[PDB]
C-alpha cells in the first residue's frame, strides 16, 4: 500500500511529482524551492534549513547554540547538485529501509490517513476553511519567463536538510497568533531538519558481558532509527496531542550540577524504557484528560459541519468519513457521532506507549542508548551510504554475510573500523566549565551530575475528593503490548485520500522562531578536590615520555611526569623498577597479571539486605562524597550505608493525602451501600499514586548520581592502563638495538589483556552501585511515604463510620454490617512492588567455535564469527549432533578459524569442551592397546601449538611452545572394574588454561593439575583438524558431540552448570547413553545389584535372580563382568494413536522373547503384602491381572536410570507398586513393592535403591 | 540505662545474636591451582598461626598450606630392589615378545606399591598434623559459644530482680531457652566450613610438595633399569638386527606409565561412612506432606524425618491436583492438624512456607485458611475480598497486615512466604513473581503453638505440596521450583486444570486474551476468526478433541486427533490449498490431524502443529484475523500460542 517514488535532481518540473514549491516559513514573500514527492503528502527540498538562522552562524566561532551536544559546522555540504542529488537518493533508501517490517509500514500507513483537520480554533463549529498557513502551501505553475501563478495543495510532512549544526535534528510546529494547531486535537503541516550522513556515538558502560575484548568501546547510531524516532514526533503533531504541562527542570544551585533546558514529557514517552515512570501518575492523568477534552471538542464539529467557504470542490460527506476514521469515532442510525471510551484507550495507549524508540529498536534489531540521560561522545561521518557492502536495505550495517549480525559487532566502532572517519576536533565546539583553585582544569557540561529540582513534580495528592454511587476509579497504564500494534496492521487494504490539488493561500499570517548563540566557556572558584580533580591528576601531557605512579594525590597534581595511582604499593613499587634485557619479557608478563589482579578485587556483604559485595577501592579513586578517601571505605559503608557515596542528599516532597468528602441520599438504601464501596475502592488508588510519586523522585535526583560515578570508574580505569602501557614503551625505547632484538613482546597483546581485565571489574562496580542505589530507595524514602498513608487510613475510618451512624436508620439490618467491613478493609497495607516501574525481569559468553550443530546432512559454525568447516565423504552425521571419525584417509573434518579474533599467545587464557565415547580394548589385541598413541585434535603450525590424544586408556592434552619445550595433562580411568562409569559411555570433558595451570574436569569434577609457568610463548593459529593420526587398527572409531572452544578460563561452577543443561533431555537413555527406542530388544541391569541379572524360571511363571559371570581365563591386568547375558526384553507401545523415542511418563507393555514367542509381565490386582512376586505368561487379557505400566524418571540430577510403575487405569490415582528386587530371607525375586513409593519422594534422591533399571542394547564398541 | 523492659531486653538479646553469627561463619574464597577452597578468616587469631602480620588470608596465599603444620620436611625414600634384568634358554623366535611383555607389567605394579608407600607417608606425617588443627579449632569454637551463654545468662537473672510482671518474665525465659538453641545451631556451621577448608588443604599438600619429589626419586630409578632391558635384549642372538630397535621402542618407559595421581580418588579415602550417615539424615524441611491414594485407604504423612504428627478428620479425599494428589476438603468443618516443637517460634527463628492452593467458593467472603496463633500472637493466612491476607502479630502488639490481590476462583496459584532474623527481611510470591518486599525489624518476639492447623468453613478447596523449611530461600529458588514443578507430561487449561477428551471449550489466542473465536462464512466456505473491536457481544465457538483410541481422557505432549466443533451439524477443522486459512468440513474423513504441545515457560498455553508448521493468526485483513497454517517471518512468534476455556 505504500509505495516509494524515484527521481533524479536534474529531472523537469512536471507539477505533479516536481514542483515549485513555497514553505511556510516564507511569509509568501517568494524564493519558491524545488520539491520531491518521495509519497503521498510527503515532501523532500534537498537545502540548508536557513529560517531564523543569522547568514555568519554558518561558520564555527566562540558561541554555541546547545548546552548538552558536541556540535560540528560545515558551511559546503550540500552547495552543489552533484552534493544535492546525493542527498536524495540517501532518502529514498532510508524510507525503503522503513518499510521493510509490518511495524514501519503502520508508521507511515498512519502518518498518511492523518490529515490535518480543515479548520482552527478561531473558525466557527459550523464549517471548514482552507486559508491557513498549517493546512494549505503554494505551489507555481507558471514558468519562469511568465508572469507568476500560484496553486494551493495539501500536505502532512516536509523534510529539509540541516541546519548550521549538521549533528542536531528537530521536528518544528507551525504557531499561529501564539496557538498551536498541533497542541488542539486539530493537527497541522510538520516541518524536520536532517542529515543522515553525522550520526551521534553511545556507549553501555551498564550491560555486563563478562571478561569481553571488544564490549564496551563506543557505537555508532544507525540514521534510519534516526529518521524513524523524528517520525513518532511527527505522528504526534499530526493527531493534536503534543500538549504542554509541567516539565522536568534541572537543579543549577552548585558548582557540580549539570545545565540544561527544561524537558517536556511527550521526550520520554517517546523515548520508552523506564523513562515515562519519571512522569508521576498525578501528571499522567493530567495529560490524558486534556487530550479526552479536545477530542470531544472535535465530534461537536463533525455533528455541526455543513458548509465549506474556502473550496466549494470538497465534499463534506467525503471529509466526514475520513475524520470519522482518523479519531475512531462511533457511529448511530440516526447520523450522530459520538466517543467510546474503550476505544479512546486504545487509540491513545498505541500512540503514546506503543510507538517508542525502545520497542522500534528491539523489532529492527538495532543498537541505541539505554535511558535519555546516558552520556554521549562525539559525532562521526558514514562514508558510503549506497555502497550495500556496507548499509544494506533488509539488515543495515549489521550483515549476517559478513559475520557483524552477533551482538551488533556491525555498529562496534572498535571492529567496523570501515565504515566511518574520525571528525577533525577544529570544528567541534562544546560547553565547558573552568574550575580555577583559589592551576585550573576545564570540564565539559555533559560530564557533570543531573539532579531535577523539587518544581519538577505535581502536589495533586493534597486535594479534596467528592465521592458519588457512580465513582470510578480512573488508572492510566505505561505499557501497551508490541505484538497487538503489528497485528493490527494490513498490507493488502488499499490507501484512499482525497484530491491534494486545491485554491492557492492568501492569508500568511505565521510566527518564525529566532535563534542566537551563547558564550560557550564559564569560569567558577572552589577548592574542594572532588571527583573532576581526582581524574585530572591521573593524566600526563602526550609530550612526556618519562612518568612514575605516585600514591600521593598532591605530588601528582604538582609534577607533570608524575602520575597518582589507587592500586596497592606494592604494584607501584613494583611498576617504578627498572630491569636489564634478561628479566624484561619476565618483569611485562609479571607486572600486566599484577594489574588485572589488583582490578577484579570484591568483599562480600552479609548483614544487608539488599546488597550482595562491595569493591574496596572506590573511594580513593575518586573521593566523591563525604570524602571518602580518607580511612578504610569499607568500616564507614557498613556504619552509615549507600548515603556516603551521595554528593548531594535531596529533599523529598510528600504530600498530606487531601480528604475525602461523602454524598448524601435520603432513601436508596442500596446507594449508601455503593458510596461506601466506591470509597474503599478509591483508597487503594491513594496508594499508587504516592508509590509513583517517590519513585520519580528516586529516577531524576538519586539513580543520576550513581550514573555519574559508575561513568567515573570507567573513565579512571582506562586512565590507569594508558599509563601502565606508556611505562613499558619507554623502558623497551632505552635498549640498544643490539639488545633489544632479544626481546618479543607483542604490544597488541598488552593491549587486549588489560581490556580483558577492565571490563571484569565493570561488571563488579555495576552490581555493587545498582544494590546501592535500590537499597537507598527502600531503606530511606518508602519508609518516609509508607507513615502518612498510615495516617490517611485513620483519618479515613473515622469518616466512615460517622457517616454510617448518619445514616443509621435507612441501613436496617446492614449497620453491624458494614461496621465490620471497614474495620477489615482498612487494616491492610498495599504492598510496594518495584516490577511494575522497571523493565527489568550467560552461558553464551566468551564463545569463539560452537562447531557441531548439525543443519541438513552438514556441520556449521553457529558462533557468529564465520569459521569454515569443511567435512569430508568418510564422516558419519546425525540429527542428534554425533558425528564419527574413523581410520580411513576421507574421514577428517578441517576448520579454518577467522583471523580477527585468535586466543593470546602470551597469557594463554582459552578452554575447550565436548562429549565423547571411546570404544572398549580388544580381548587379543591387549599389547597394541597399552603402547599405541594416536592423535584426535591437532591444531599446530611450525611444531608451536596444542593437540588431544588417547594414548591406551587414557586422554591426554599436550602443549608445545615455539622454543619446543613440552607440557602435558590427562585423565585416567580404571579398566579393573565390574562395571564402568567410562568404558563405552558417553561422557563430558573440559580443558582449562591460565599462565599459572592446565586443568581436566570430567563430568563437572576437577581430576588433574599441572604446572605450566616455565612456557615461553605458543603461537598456534588458523586451521584445525579432526583426524585419527597414528599407528592404530582399521578398526578403530570415535564418537564426538558438542564441540567447543572459549576464549576465557572457565570456572568450577559454569563448567558444573553446563554439564547438566547439556545431559536433559524429554526423552529416557539407555545404558551407554543413547535414546530409549520402541521395538528393540534389550538386557535389563539393577543399578542396587549391579551382580545379577534375570532369568526365566523351568517350571514356574515366576522370574529368578542369578549371578553375573566373569572374564575368565583373565589376563591379570584385565577384568569385567558380562552384560550380554539373561533374558532379552521389548518395549511397546499401548495405544499406537502417535518416531519411537521413549519419552517419560509413557504407557507401555514390557514384553520379552521365550523361545519363539513373546510373553508380558503381569501382577495380581489384590494381595495381603508389601511384596509379591510378579506373573510372566503369555499374551491374554483378563480381569485378574494388571498390565498397563508408566515409564518413570524421578531422579533430578542427570542420569541413565529409570523406574518402572505399576497403575489400576490410565484416569485412575490408584498406584500398586514399583517394580524392584526384594530378599526373602535368603532367596532374591523380581518383586513389585509398595515401600519404595515413599522412597523415591525423598531428597536426595538415592542412587543405590533396588528399583533403578537399565537397558543394555548390543553395541559394537562392546564385545562379549 | 539499664535494661528494665522486656522490649529493651529482646532489642539486647537480637543485636547479640546477630553479631555472634557473622563473627563465627566469615569465610574468603580463594582460587588455587589446586581448586576453589573457603578460608576462616578468624583461623590466624584463633591458634596463633601466621597471626604476626595484618590478614590471615593474604598470608596463607603467599606460603600456601604447608606454612600452617610445624614439621615441613619428613619424607624418606624407601629402599628399591628393581631387578628388572631378565633371568636365556631357548626361545629362538620373536615368540620372546610374550616373556618380554609379562615383565613389562610387572614393572608397572612395582611402581605403583612405591606410590602406597607415599600415601602412607602423606597420611601418618602431614594428614595427623592437619587433623590436630582440626580438634583444636573445634575446641576453639565451643569455649566462645561457652562465653556467650554466660553473658546472657547474667543479663537475664539480673532482669529478674527488677518490676516485671510474672507473666512477662515467663515469656522472656522461653525466648531465651529457644535461643540458645539457635546458637548451638550456628555454631555446627562453622564447625562445618573448618572441616573442608583444612581437608582440601591436607589433600593438597599432597599435590605440590609429597607428589613432585615421588617424580624425582622415580625418575632415577627407571634410568636404571630401561637401560638394563635394551642390554639383555643385544645379548640375544636369535633374532635379527632389525627387530631388535621395534623392541626397544616397545618396552621401553616413559614418565608417563608410573605418574598416578587423581583428585577425586583421595577424596573417596578422606570420606568415611560416618560421613555419609550425616548427609543422608540431614535436611532443611520441618514438614514435607507424602500423599498417596490407595484402595480403599489413604495414606497422608510426614516423610521430612523430624515425624511432625498429623490427624485429620474423615471423608478427607485425594483427587489429583497439579504433579500429583491433593487433600480435598470437600465439606465444611473439616481440619487437619501437624505438630512439632520448631513451629513454637520465638525472636532468633527464620523459616519458610510455600503451598499449591485451588479455592471453589468463588464468593467475596472472609474465611480462615491456615492459622497457627494463640492469644493473638503469631501469624496466619486467610481470604479477604477477592485476594488473600498475611498477617504476623508480636507479644507487644506491632503487626504487619500484607494484602496479596490477585486470587480468584477455580485457578491453581503457588504461593510461598520466608521469614529472614539475620537481614529482618519478609518475602512473599505468588507463582512466578515477587509481591511483597518488607522490614519486620519491630516485630520482635513471636511465640504460639506446636500446632498448625488448616481449616474449611465452607469454600472447597484442594491444597498439595505443603512444606515448611528452617531457613529463608531467594528468588532464584522459587522461580526453579516453580517450573521444575509444571514440567510433567500433561497439557492444561487457561485455569491450570489438565485437559481432556470429549469436552467443550472456547479458544483464545495468546495476543488477544478476551477474544474467542467465531465461526465466519464468506463464500461457501467457513473460516475463523476474532470478533472485531465492536460486535464483542457475539458468543464464541465452542470445540472439542478427540483422538481415535476411545476411553482416553487426558491429552498428553505429541499426541495426535482432529478438532470438532458443536452444532446442528457436527463440523471438522481442514486446511484450505487456495489460502492457508483453515476452513470447516462436514466429513471426518478430510478432517486433518493435528499435533498437541507446550511451552516450559508458559505452563498454562498450547500450541497446534501441521507437518512441523504451528498453527497462528495473520495480519489484519479487513475486520478479520484469520487462523492460518503460517510460514513466514513478518508474523510475531507469540501469534502461535493458545489457550482454551
Amino acid at each position: 500500500p505504500v509505495t516509494i517514488n524515484n527521481f533524479n535532481y536534474n529531472d523537469p518540473i512536471d507539477n505533479n511529482n516536481i514542483i515549485m514549491m513555497e514553505p511556510p516559513f516564507a511569509r509568501g514573500t517568494g524564493r519558491y524551492y524545488k520539491a520531491f514527492k518521495i509519497t503521498d503528502r510527503i515532501w523532500i527540498i534537498p537545502e540548508r534549513y536557513t529560517f531564523g538562522y543569522k547568514p555568519e552562524d554558518f561558520n564555527k566561532s566562540s558561541g554555541i547554540f546547545n548546552r548538552d551536544v558536541c556540535e560540528y559546522y560545515d558551511p559546503d555540504y550540500l552547495n552543489t547538485n552533484d552534493k544535492k542529488n546525493i542527498f536524495l537518493q540517501t532518502m529514498i533508501k532510508l524510507f525503503n529501509r522503513i518499510k521493510s517490517k509490518p511495524l514501519g509500514e503502520k508508521l507511515l500507513e498512519m502518518i498518511i490517513n492523518g490529515i490535518p483537520y480543515l479548520g482552527d480554533r478561531r473558525v466557527p463549529l459550523e464549517e471548514f476553511n482552507t486559508n491557513i498557513a498549517s493546512v494549505t502551501v503554494n505551489k507555481l505553475i507558471s514558468n519562469p519567463g511568465e508572469v507568476e501563478r500560484k496553486k494551493g495543495i495539501f500536505a502532512n510532512l516536509i523534510i529539509f536538510g540541516p541546519g548550521p549544526v549538521l549533528n542536531e535534528n528537530e521536528t518544528i510546529d507551525i504557531g499561529i497568533q501564539n496557538h498551536f494547531a498541533s497542541r488542539e486535537g486539530f493537527g497541522g503541516i510538520m516541518q524536520m531538519k536532517f542529515c543522515p550522513e553525522y550520526v551521534s556515538v553511545f556507549n553501555n558502560v551498564q550491560e555486563n558481558k563478562g571478561a569481553s575484548i571488544f564490549n564496551r568501546r563506543g557505537y555508532f547510531s544507525d540514521p534510519a532509527l534516526i529518521l524513524m524516532h523524528q517520525l513518532i514526533y511527527v505522528l504526534h503533531g499530526l493527531y493534536g496531542i503534543k500538549v504542554d504541562d509541567l516539565p522536568i527542570v534541572p537543579n543549577e544551585k552548585k558548582f557540580f550540577m549539570q545545565s540544561t533546558d527544561a524537558i517536556q514529557a511527550e521526550e520520554l514517552y517517546t523515548f520508552g524504557g523506564q523513562d515515562p515512570s519519571i512522569i508521576t501518575p498525578s501528571t499522567d492523568k493530567s495529560i490524558y484528560d486534556k487530550v479526552l477534552q479536545n477530542f470531544r471538542g472535535i465530534v461537536d464539529r463533525l455533528n455541526k459541519v455543513l458548509v465549506c467557504i474556502s473550496d466549494p470542490n470538497i465534499n463534506i460527506n467525503i471529509y466526514k468519513n475520513k475524520f470519522k476514521d482518523k479519531y475512531k469515532f462511533v457511529e448511530d442510525s440516526e447520523g450522530k457521532y459520538s466517543i467510546d471510551v474503550e476505544s479512546f484507550d486504545k487509540l491513545y495507549k498505541s500512540l503514546m506507549f506503543g510507538f517508542t524508540e525502545t520497542n522500534i529498536a528491539e523489532n529492527y534489531k538495532i543498537k541505541t542508548r539505554a535511558s535519555y540521560f546516558s552520556d554521549s561522545l562525539p559525532p562521526v561521518k558514514i562514508k558510503n551510504l549506497l555502497d550495500n557492502e556496507i548499509y544494506t536495505i533488509e539488515e543495515g550495517f549489521n550483515i549476517s554475510d559478513k559475520d557483524m549480525e552477533k551482538e551488533y559487532r556491525g555498529q562496534n566502532k572498535a571492529i567496523n573500523k570501515q565504515a566511518y572517519e574520525e571528525i577533525s576536533k577544529e570544528h567541534l565546539a562544546v560547553y565547558k566549565i573552568q574550575m580555577c583553585k583559589s592551576i585550573c582544569i576545564d570540564v565539559d557540561n555533559e560530564d557533570l551530575f543531573f539532579i531535577a529540582d523539587k518544581n519538577s513534580f505535581s502536589d495533586d495528592l493534597s486535594k479534596n475528593e467528592r465521592i458519588e454511587y457512580n465513582t470510578q476509579s480512573n488508572y492510566i497504564e505505561n505499557d501497551f503490548p508490541i505484538n497487538e500494534l503489528i497485528l493490527d496492521t494490513d498490507l493488502i487494504s488499499k490507501i484512499e485520500l482525497p484530491s491534494e490539488n486545491t485554491e492557492s493561500l492568501t492569508d500568511f499570517n505565521v510566527d518564525v522562531p529566532v535563534y542566537e548563540k551563547q558564550p560557550a566557556i564559564k569560569k567558577i572558584f572552589t577548592d574542594e578536590n572532588t571527583i573532576f580533580q581526582y581524574l585530572y591528576s591521573q593524566t600526563f601531557p602526550l609530550d612526556i615520555r618519562d612518568i612514575s605512579l605516585t600514591s600521593s594525590f598532591d605530588d601528582a597534581l604538582l609534577f607533570s611526569n608524575k602520575v597518582y595511582s589507587f592500586f596497592s604499593m606494592d604494584y607501584i613499587k613494583t611498576a617504578n623498577k627498572v630491569v636489564e634485557a634478561g628479566l624484561f619479557a619476565g618483569w611485562v608478563k609479571q607486572i600486566v597479571n599484577d594489574f588485572v589482579i589488583e582490578a577484579n578485587k570484591s568483599n562480600t556483604m552479609d548483614k544487608i539486605a539488599d546488597i550482595s559485595l562491595i569493591v574496596p577501592y572506590i573511594g580513593l579513586a575518586l573521593n566523591v562524597g563525604n570524602e571518602t578517601a580518607k580511612g578504610n571505605f569499607e568500616n564507614a559503608f557498613e556504619i552509615a550505608g549507600a548515603s556516603i557515596l551521595l554528593e548531594f542528599i535531596p529533599e523529598l516532597l510528600i504530600p498530606v493525602v487531601g480528604a475525602f468528602l461523602l454524598e448524601s441520599y435520603i432513601d436508596n438504601k442500596n446507594k449508601i451501600i455503593k458510596t461506601i464501596d466506591n470509597a474503599l475502592t478509591k483508597r487503594n488508588e491513594k496508594w499508587s499514586d504516592m508509590y509513583g510519586l517517590i519513585v520519580a523522585q528516586w529516577l531524576s535526583t538519586v539513580n543520576t548520581q550513581f550514573y555519574t560515578i559508575k561513568e567515573g570508574m570507567y573513565k579512571a580505569l582506562n586512565y590507569q592502563a594508558q599509563a601502565l602501557e606508556e611505562i613499558i614503551k619507554y623502558r623497551y625505547n632505552i635498549y640498544s638495538e643490539k639488545e633489544k632484538s632479544n626481546i618479543n613482546i607483542d604490544f597488541n597483546d598488552i593491549n587486549s589483556k588489560l581490556n580483558e581485565g577492565i571490563n571484569q571489574a565493570i561488571d563488579n562496580i555495576n552490581n555493587f552501585i545498582n544494590g546501592c542505589s535500590v537499597s537507598y530507595l527502600m531503606k530511606k524514602m518508602i519508609p518516609l511515604a509508607v507513615e502518612k498513608l498510615l495516617d490517611f487510613d485513620n483519618t479515613l475510618k473515622k469518616n466512615l463510620l460517622n457517616y454510617i451512624d448518619e445514616n443509621k436508620l435507612y441501613l436496617i439490618g446492614s449497620a453491624e454490617y458494614e461496621k465490620s467491613k471497614v474495620n477489615k478493609y482498612l487494616k491492610t497495607i498495599m504492598p510496594f512492588d518495584l516490577s511494575i516501574y522497571t523493565n527489568d525481569t550467560s552461558e553464551i559468553l566468551n564463545n569463539i567455535i560452537l562447531n557441531l550443530r548439525y543443519k541438513d546432512n552438514n556441520l556449521i559454525d553457529l558462533s557468529g564469527y564465520g569459521a569454515k568447516v569443511e567435512v569430508y565423504d568418510g564422516v558419519e552425521l546425525n540429527d542428534k549432533n554425533q558425528f564419527k571419525l574413523t581410520s580411513s584417509a576421507n574421514s577428517k573434518i578441517r576448520v579454518t578459524q577467522n583471523q580477527n579474533i585468535i586466543f593470546n599467545s602470551v597469557f594463554l587464557d582459552f578452554s575447550v569442551s565436548f562429549w565423547i565415547r571411546i570404544p572398549k580394548y580388544k580381548n587379543d589385541g591387549i599389547q597394541n592397546y597399552i603402547h599405541n598413541e594416536y592423535t584426535i585434535i591437532n591444531c599446530m603450525k611450525n611444531n608451536s601449538g596444542w593437540k588431544i590424544s588417547i594414548r591406551g586408556n587414557r586422554i591426554i592434552w599436550t602443549l608445545i611452545d615455539i622454543n619446543g619445550k613440552t607440557k602435558s595433562v590427562f585423565f585416567e580411568y580404571n579398566i579393573r572394574e565390574d562395571i564402568s562409569e567410562y568404558i563405552n559411555r558417553w561422557f563430558f570433558v573440559t580443558i582449562t588454561n591460565n599462565l599459572n595451570n592446565a586443568k581436566i574436569y570430567i563430568n563437572g569434577k576437577l581430576e588433574s593439575n599441572t604446572d605450566i609457568k616455565d612456557i615461553r610463548e605458543v603461537i598456534a593459529n588458523g586451521e584445525i583438524i579432526f583426524k585419527l593420526d597414528g599407528d592404530i587398527d582399521r578398526t578403530q572409531f570415535i564418537w564426538m558431540k558438542y564441540f567447543s572452544i572459549f576464549n576465557t578460563e572457565l570456572s568450577q561452577s559454569n563448567i558444573e552448570e553446563r554439564y547438566k543443561i547439556q545431559s536433559y533431555s524429554e526423552y529416557l537413555k539407555d545404558f551407554w547413553g543413547n535414546p530409549l527406542m520402541y521395538n528393540k530388544e534389550y538386557y535389563m541391569f539393577n543399578a542396587g545389584n549391579k551382580n545379577s541379572y534375570i532369568k526365566l524360571k523351568k517350571d514356574s511363571p515366576v522370574g529368578e535372580i542369578l549371578t553375573r559371570s566373569k572374564y575368565n581365563q583373565n589376563s591379570k591386568y584385565i577384568n569385567y563382568r558380562d552384560l550380554y547375558i539373561g533374558e532379552k526384553f521389548i518395549i511397546r507401545r499401548k495405544s499406537n494413536s502417535q518416531d519411537d523415542i521413549v519419552r517419560k511418563e509413557d504407557y507401555i507393555y514390557l514384553d520379552f522373547f521365550n523361545l519363539n514367542q513373546e510373553w508380558r509381565v503381569y501382577t495380581y490386582k489384590y494381595f495381603k503384602k508389601e511384596e509379591e512376586k510378579l506373573f510372566l505368561a503369555p499374551i491374554s487379557d483378563s480381569d485378574e491381572f494388571y498390565n498397563t505400566i508408566q515409564i518413570k524418571e524421578y531422579d533430578e540430577q542427570p542420569t541413565y536410570s529409570c523406574q518402572l510403575l505399576f497403575k489400576k487405569d490410565e484416569e485412575s490415582t490408584d498406584e500398586i507398586g514399583l517394580i524392584g528386587i526384594h530378599r526373602f530371607y535368603y532367596k532374591d525375586y523380581f518383586c513389585i513393592s509398595k515401600w519404595y513409593l515413599k522412597e523415591v519422594k525423598r531428597k536426595p534422591y538415592n542412587l543405590k535403591l533396588g528399583c533403578n533399571w537399565q537397558f543394555i542394547p548390543k553395541d559394537e564398541g562392546w564385545t562379549e | 540505662s539499664p535494661i528494665d523492659t522486656d522490649k529493651k531486653y529482646y532489642l539486647w538479646l537480637r543485636e547479640i545474636f546477630r553479631n555472634y553469627s557473622f563473627d563465627i561463619t566469615a569465610t574468603q574464597e580463594i582460587n588455587t591451582d589446586c581448586g576453589i577452597n573457603k578460608v576462616v578468616t578468624w583461623f590466624g587469631k584463633a591458634l596463633n598461626i601466621l597471626n604476626t602480620s595484618d590478614s590471615f588470608v593474604e598470608e596463607f596465599q603467599n606460603l600456601g598450606p604447608i606454612s600452617l603444620i610445624n614439621k615441613k620436611e619428613n619424607l624418606s625414600m624407601p629402599i628399591i630392589e628393581i631387578y628388572g634384568i631378565p633371568n636365556m634358554l631357548g626361545l629362538p623366535l620373536n615368540d620372546l615378545n610374550e616373556k618380554l611383555f609379562n615383565i613389562y607389567l610387572k614393572n608397572i605394579l612395582y611402581f605403583k606399591k612405591v606410590y602406597f608407600n607415599f600415601l602412607d607417608q602423606w597420611w601418618t606425617e602431614y594428614y595427623s598434623q592437619y587433623f590436630d588443627l582440626i580438634c583444636m579449632a573445634k575446641q576453639s569454637i565451643l569455649a566462645q559459644e561457652k562465653l556467650i551463654k554466660q553473658i546472657i545468662q547474667n543479663k537475664l537473672q539480673d532482669l529478674f530482680k527488677a518490676d516485671i510482671s510474672m507473666d512477662k518474665l515467663n515469656l522472656m525465659n522461653l525466648a531465651t531457652e529457644k535461643t540458645f538453641i539457635d546458637l548451638s545451631n550456628e555454631s555446627q556451621i562453622a564447625i562445618n566450613n573448618i572441616n573442608d577448608f583444612l581437608n582440601k588443604s591436607a589433600i593438597c599438600v599432597f599435590d605440590t610438595n609429597i607428589y613432585p619429589k615421588f617424580i624425582s626419586f622415580m625418575e632415577q630409578c627407571i634410568n636404571s633399569v630401561n637401560s638394563n632391558v635394551t642390554a639383555f635384549i643385544q645379548k640375544c642372538t636369535n633374532i635379527t638386527e632389525d627387530e631388535k630397535l621395534q623392541l626397544i621402542k616397545l618396552n621401553t618407559f616413559m614418565n608417563i606409565d608410573f605418574e598416578f595421581f587423581d583428585i577425586q580418588s583421595i577424596k573417596d579415602l578422606i570420606t568415611s561412612e560416618t560421613d555419609l550417615i550425616k548427609e543422608e539424615k540431614e535436611s532443611d524441611y520441618n514438614l514435607f506432606l507424602f500423599t498417596l491414594q490407595e484402595d480403599n485407604n489413604k495414606v497422608i504423612e510426614d516423610i521430612s524425618g523430624k515425624n511432625t504428627l498429623v490427624k485429620y478428620s474423615d471423608s478427607i479425599s485425594l483427587v489429583y491436583g497439579v504433579n500429583g494428589d491433593a487433600l480435598y476438603l470437600k465439606e465444611p468443618d473439616e481440619s487437619v492438624s501437624f505438630s512439632n516443637k520448631a513451629f513454637e517460634n520465638g525472636l532468633t527463628n527464620s523459616f519458610s512456607i510455600c503451598f499449591w492452593l485451588r479455592n471453589l467458593g468463588e464468593d467475596i467472603i472472609t474465611s480462615k485458611l491456615i492459622e497457627n496463633k494463640a492469644d493473638n500472637c503469631g501469624w496466619e493466612i486467610y481470604f479477604e475480598n477477592n485476594g488473600l491476607v498475611f498477617s504476623i502479630v508480636d507479644c507487644n502488639g506491632n503487626e504487619e497486615n500484607i494484602y496479596l490481590s490477585d486470587v480468584i476462583s477455580k485457578n491453581w496459584y503457588y504461593i510461598s512466604i520466608s521469614i529472614d532474623r539475620l537481614r529482618n527481611q519478609l518475602l512473599i510470591f505468588i507463582n512466578d513473581k515477587l509481591i511483597a518486599n518488607q522490614s519486620i525489624e519491630q516485630i520482635l518476639n513471636i511465640y504460639s503453638s506446636n500446632t498448625i492447623s488448616l481449616v474449611n468453613e465452607n469454600n472447597p478447596i484442594y491444597i498439595e505440596g505443603l512444606s515448611i523449611l528452617n531457613r529463608s530461600i531467594t528468588s532464584e529458588e522459587v522461580v526453579n521450583n516453580y517450573f521444575s514443578y509444571l514440567n510433567n507430561s500433561y497439557i492444561r487449561d487457561i485455569s491450570g486444570e489438565r485437559l481432556e477428551y470429549n469436552k467443550t471449550y472456547e479458544l483464545y489466542n495468546y495476543v488477544f486474551p478476551e477474544n474467542s473465536l467465531y465461526e465466519v462464512t464468506e463464500n461457501n466456505n467457513i473460516y475463523l476468526s476474532i470478533k472485531d473491536t465492536n460486535n464483542l457481544n457475539i458468543q464464541g465457538a465452542k470445540f472439542k478433541l478427540i483422538n481415535i483410541d476411545a476411553n482416553k481422557q487426558y491429552v498428553q505432549k505429541w499426541d495426535e486427533g482432529v478438532v470438532c466443533l458443536l452444532g446442528d451439524e457436527e463440523k471438522y477443522v481442514d486446511i484450505s490449498s487456495e489460502n492457508n486459512r483453515i476452513q470447516l468440513v462436514n466429513s471426518k474423513d478430510t478432517a486433518k490431524r493435528i499435533i498437541f504441545n507446550n511451552d516450559i515457560f508458559m505452563p498454562n498455553c498450547l500450541t497446534f502443529a501441521y507437518n512441523n508448521k504451528y498453527l497462528s493468526l495473520s495480519l489484519r485483513d479487513r475486520n478479520y484475523n484469520w487462523m492460518i497454517c503460517n510460514n513466514n517471518d513478518n508474523i510475531p512468534k507469540a501469534a502461535h500460542l493458545w489457550a482454551l476455556k
